[PDB]
RNA sequence: CCCCAUGUGGACCCGCCCCUUGGGGUGUGUCCAAAGGGCUUUGCCCGCUUCCGGAUGGGCCCGCGUCCCAUCAGCUAGUUGGUGGGGUAAUGGCCCACCAAGGCGACGACGGGUAGCCGGUCUGAGAGGAUGGCCGGCCACAGGGGCACUGAGACACGGGCCCCACUCCUACGGGAGGCAGCAGUUAGGAAUCUUCCGCAAUGGGCGCAAGCCUGACGGAGCGACGCCGCUUGGAGGAAGAAGCCCUUCGGGGUGUAAACUCCUGAACCCGGGACGAAACCCCCGACGAGGGGACUGACGGUACCGGGGUAAUAGCGCCGGCCAACUCCGUGCCAGCAGCCGCGGUAAUACGGAGGGCGCGAGCGUUACCCGGAUUCACUGGGCGUAAAGGGCGUGUAGGCGGCCUGGGGCGUCCCAUGU
């Protein structure tokens, strides 16, 4: 019995927490962000997004989000958000908004 | 080279894509005589462009769906149902040959 | 048959029917006896032939010849059957190996011992 | 219909030689007068000659056999021992220049069809080409 | 990580190595990208070790790491000596 | 173990004389003379017409008891001489001769080739020097094959090369009497043996 | 582990350019870096971050090829396609919502059975048939079923979770296991090995290194299981011992075989004793190139060399024809032989022994299975009046096949080069 390199799974766990601690922040912030151009108030939508973006940016640092999981993220929520914001938007902050 | 093949569209029942009837010829690998055996293939139509009847130039391509690997490269010949005919009358053959039997 | 005869319906290919169900196709199967009868021969021939049922560790029961002059087979003996039939006695299908399990070997063979499984005579 | 018009002649000529016909016509086709340059320049036939029988092209094809024998039987030994088709309508048959037959070990001719024309298995070798195996000639 | 090195082909007491490249976590005999040399342990003949320096140089330039011995019979058919 | 048994029956059931002994099958006594019937309880027995096996097996056992060699070995050299290019019977007898063993018989140094044999596997042959105690050893041409120095003395090849002083040598050979050393120039031919063999049955045998 | 900064750069949105499926460039906006340690310690070493490129390994897609049965003929609803979306490194019904009503099949779908596939291997004149063990390539599995986590990479044999079966501990609540790794045990079977030595060599993981780990591997062990090599002696030696066998009782055979004589001398003894090992490392030199130096073998005191040295295992099948090898005796359709034809009921070359013989020989013979012979599934290379075989006849679908001449095309077909 004991191979001591159960120390392996010991970390898993960790890391398991550590990563989808991060995610779960992404998302609520993305949607966060979605659901306030969808209401059409520019400002905030863009200085929420800019936070969805670092994070994400921050999460694929590390081997939480990690590759083009982090692009794919990023540019699936600048369309989404520029979009929803015809609605008589005008891009405020224009954070993450090439205007 | 992405594999090129010509065939027809026996199918424009479906949206934004055609059945294109690719037939091909070769030695029996021990009779030799030529035999001729044909394959349908789904072909991908974005403008819904080719008919019933054409003759078309298949490309090897990135998957589109399930059972499609393939985009209509180009038309080499419109219309000509005596191909289609083929097809469709022997798929009516089937119609029968199981408990009834196939007309003729 | 024509040329796009053969290439529609083609040549089938023959399949050869084994002789010798000794079952796993094995080389030999082991049983134990259960009657040590004696047929008769069968169309010209005569005799006593010597023969055995025997039930298979293959599951089946069979029937099988004793070869040599004189055996010591009983109820429950154990033998090793070796496949072979015996053209006189329809129903054998395979012959018993002498010299392994309780099949003692042919006393005073001089001769082709390796079959009669008897060990060599040390010549005085 | 005539399905095999190439067999259709080798066998005329089979048949007529077997009785010892002088000549013996065959329906006119380029193709089958391609042949029969062949079967002249290698010998086997006297030679052969456009004729119109009935309206319609034909070639005369003058057979060539052997001198009068001894014993019974003085019937003259054949030039064209042999004359077999090969390629055949569904079952057409085709040599790369490296499977080029060698008939009869040398004594017979093989006639094939190549892009090159119709040539017996040496020219074609020499030529180094192969193509539809026409027919066995010895 | 791909490596240069020995792959045993001799045969029992008569071992003959072939100085190969191939990916580090492949059979020590097991399918190899290039074969660029041989070597003979017991040099029992004349000519007991072929390298082909010029190939070698070529799998050095783009990351082969060579096994201390598989070097060490490069170095002798000097595919280091840079005079 | 090559045979290794009554050896002049052999003799006598191939009907024709075999040189299994060197001497003395000279000295009317190869059995051969006044007895060349088979041995055996039926030899003076009238012979019926043999059957094309009986024949070529004949053929085979004779051209292969000739070198007291096993089927075994022979065989393998027939498949040998079978591949290789050129008339396979003679290539067969090529090979046949190039024996190291056979060699030494040829030589001179042993009386027969049982006895030639045992001197190569004793230790008492030499080929370019390193010794070699293989029989089956195959002699390539331009090879020197002299006797052992630590035997050079031994009574048996005295006198054997003694009696081989003035005896001619084949053609394909050659050799110094003086340090008992000799040289395969090259392969025999067909022409070369006088065997009384006929290759063809052989190899018709192997055929069947 | 996190936040801020620095932005070489890179990522995302939008615009534009070049490209052409999501390739490359560019502008504004946003977003994103890092770790230190060691010394012969002001320099070198190990290492960290971001980007681009190479190299290696891999995922996914496509053409073609890949067993049997049609006494399996119709199969299909995530099923076929579409639009939007999720998930992934990535395409995709892979997954989801909605829409359409498709997709597949006799060129054999669907179902049943069998089977890892290949390089190769066996056989065969070949075509072909059979096969896929050892070795190498790929795939799949890790008591059965399902699942994800961590990671560059796993759905992960010696990691995790749940269910199932089984084994073990249990204070009966609950726990612990998984040799299809090496060796070994047990069961089953006709049948398949040592609980061995070593890390010296090759290879692999971590380490700057020294070095640690390595049942991978290198070796030894057992088993004629296969192949190859070798011995059981060589020369002489009677018109021919004895014994045994046969006989026309004269004699013939075993047989130069033996005995005996001389020669060599496997085993066995004595001494010497190996390659496989050169690096890593130390020293000089820039931790480079190069030079020199030291350490290290399981096998093993084995191979091999030298000296000494004894004539020192032979068996198994067969002898009616196929098929090479014949006599006497015993037996009496018995006892038995037998692959086929067959043999034995008082003269048996066929049963049993003996003598003699033939074959092969540390083997010989049997059983099983594959190819052959079998042109007996016939492409090479067969047939259908009477031997097995023309459908009771017609009409006609699919399909197979197609007169003569010319021109275009060049799909088949043929040639060359090239890559594989
Ligand atoms: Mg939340
Ligand atoms: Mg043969
Ligand atoms: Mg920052
Ligand atoms: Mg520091
Ligand atoms: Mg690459
Ligand atoms: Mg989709
Ligand atoms: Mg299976
Ligand atoms: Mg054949
Ligand atoms: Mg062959
Ligand atoms: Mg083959
Ligand atoms: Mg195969
Ligand atoms: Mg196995
Ligand atoms: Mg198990
Ligand atoms: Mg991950
Ligand atoms: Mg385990
Ligand atoms: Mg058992
Ligand atoms: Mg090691
Ligand atoms: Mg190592
Ligand atoms: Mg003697
Ligand atoms: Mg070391
Ligand atoms: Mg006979
Ligand atoms: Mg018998
Ligand atoms: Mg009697
Ligand atoms: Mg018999
Ligand atoms: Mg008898
Ligand atoms: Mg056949
Ligand atoms: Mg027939
Ligand atoms: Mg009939
Ligand atoms: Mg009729
Ligand atoms: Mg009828
Ligand atoms: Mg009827
Ligand atoms: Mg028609
Ligand atoms: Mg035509
Ligand atoms: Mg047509
Ligand atoms: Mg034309
Ligand atoms: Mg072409
Ligand atoms: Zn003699």
């Amino acid at each position: 019995r004991n191979l001591s390199a159960l120390k392996r799974h010991r970390q898993s766990l960790k890391r398991r927490l550590r990563n989808k601690a991060k995610k779960s922040a992404i998302k609520t912030l993305s949607k966060k962000a979605i659901q306030l151009a969808q209401e059409g108030k520019a400002e905030e939508a863009l200085k929420i997004m800019r936070k969805a973006e670092s994070l994400i940016d921050k999460a694929a640092k590390g081997s939480t989000l990690h590759k083009n999981a982090a692009a794919r993220r990023k540019s699936r929520l600048m369309r989404k958000v520029r979009q929803l914001l015809e609605a008589a938007g005008a891009p405020l902050i224009g954070g993450g908004l090439s205007a | 080279p992405k594999k090129v093949l010509t065939g027809v569209v026996v199918s424009d029942k479906m949206q934004k894509t055609v059945t294109v009837l690719v037939e091909r010829q070769f030695p029996h690998p021990l009779y030799g005589k030529v035999i001729k055996r044909s394959k349908k293939y789904l072909a991908h139509d974005p403008e819904e462009k080719y008919k019933l009847g054409d003759v078309v130039e298949i490309i090897e391509s990135r998957p589109i769906s399930k059972r499609k690997r393939f985009r209509v490269l180009r038309l080499v010949e419109s219309g000509r149902m005596d191909l289609v005919e083929k097809y469709l009358i022997r798929r009516q053959n089937y119609e029968s040959l199981s408990k009834r039997g196939g007309k003729a | 048959p024509t040329i796009n005869q053969l290439v529609r319906k083609g040549r089938e290919k023959v399949r050869k029917k084994s002789k010798v169900p000794a079952l796993k196709g094995a080389p030999f199967r082991r049983g134990v006896c259960t009657v040590v009868r004696t047929v008769t021969p069968k169309k010209p021939n005569s005799a006593l032939r010597k023969v055995a049922k025997v039930r298979l560790t293959s599951g089946y029961e069979v029937t099988a010849y004793i070869p040599g002059e004189g055996h010591n087979l009983q109820e429950h003996s154990v033998v090793l059957i070796r496949g072979g039939r015996v053209k006189d006695l329809p129903g054998v299908r395979y012959h018993i190996v002498r010299g392994v399990y309780d099949a003692a070997g042919v006393k005073d063979r001089k001769k082709s011992r390796s079959k009669y499984g008897t060990k060599k005579p040390k010549e005085a | 219909m005539l399905t095999d018009p190439i067999a259709d002649m080798l066998t005329r000529i089979r048949n007529a030689t077997r009785v010892y016909k002088e000549s013996t016509d065959v329906p006119a086709s380029r193709f089958k007068e391609e042949i029969l340059r062949i079967l002249a320049r290698e010998g086997f036939i006297k030679g052969y000659e456009r004729v119109d029988v009935d309206g319609k092209p034909y070639l005369r094809v003058y057979l060539k056999y052997g001198p009068r024998r001894q014993g019974p039987d003085p019937r003259p030994e054949q030039v064209i021992h042999h004359i077999r088709r090969i390629s055949k309508p569904g079952r057409r048959v085709y040599v790369g220049v490296k499977e080029i037959p060698r008939v009869r070990r040398g004594l017979g001719i093989a006639i094939l069809s190549t892009s090159k024309g119709v040539l017996t298995d040496r020219e074609a070798r020499k030529l180094g080409v192969g193509g539809e195996l026409i027919c066995e000639v010895w | 990580m791909v490596k240069i090195r020995l792959a045993r082909f001799g045969s029992k007491h008569n071992p003959h190595y072939r100085i190969v490249v191939t990916d580090a976590r492949r059979k020590r005999d097991g399918k190899y990208i290039e074969k660029i040399g041989y070597y003979d342990p017991r040099k029992t003949t004349p000519d007991w070790l072929k390298v082909d320096v010029e190939r070698a140089r070529y799998w050095l330039s783009v990351g082969a790491q060579p096994t201390d011995t598989a070097r060490r019979l490069l170095r002798q058919a000097g595919v280091f000596r840079q005079e | 173990g090559r045979y290794i048994g009554p050896v002049c029956r052999l003799c006598r059931r191939e009907g024709v004389k075999l040189y299994l002994k060197g001497e003395r099958c000279y000295s009317p006594k190869c059995a051969m003379e006044r007895r060349p019937y088979p041995p055996g309880q039926h030899g003076q027995k009238r012979a019926r017409r043999p059957s094309d096996y009986a024949v070529r097996l004949r053929e085979k056992q004779k051209l292969r008891r000739i070198y007291g060699i096993s089927e075994r070995q022979f065989r393998n050299l027939f498949e040998e001489a079978s591949k290789k290019k050129g008339v396979t019977g003679s290539v067969f007898l090529g090979l046949l001769e190039s024996r190291l063993d056979n060699v030494v018989y040829r030589l001179g140094f042993a009386v027969s080739r049982r006895q030639a044999r045992q001197l190569v596997r004793h230790g008492h042959i030499t080929v370019n020097g390193r010794r070699v105690d293989l029989p089956s050893y195959r002699v390539r041409p331009g090879d020197e094959i002299a006797v052992a120095e630590k035997s050079r003395n031994l009574e048996l090849i005295r006198q054997n090369l003694e009696a081989m002083k003035g005896r001619k040598v084949g053609p394909w050979l050659s050799l110094d009497v003086e340090g008992m050393k000799g040289k395969f120039l090259r392969l025999p031919d067909r022409e070369d043996l006088a065997l009384p063999v006929n290759e063809q049955l052989v190899i018709e045998f192997y055929s069947r």
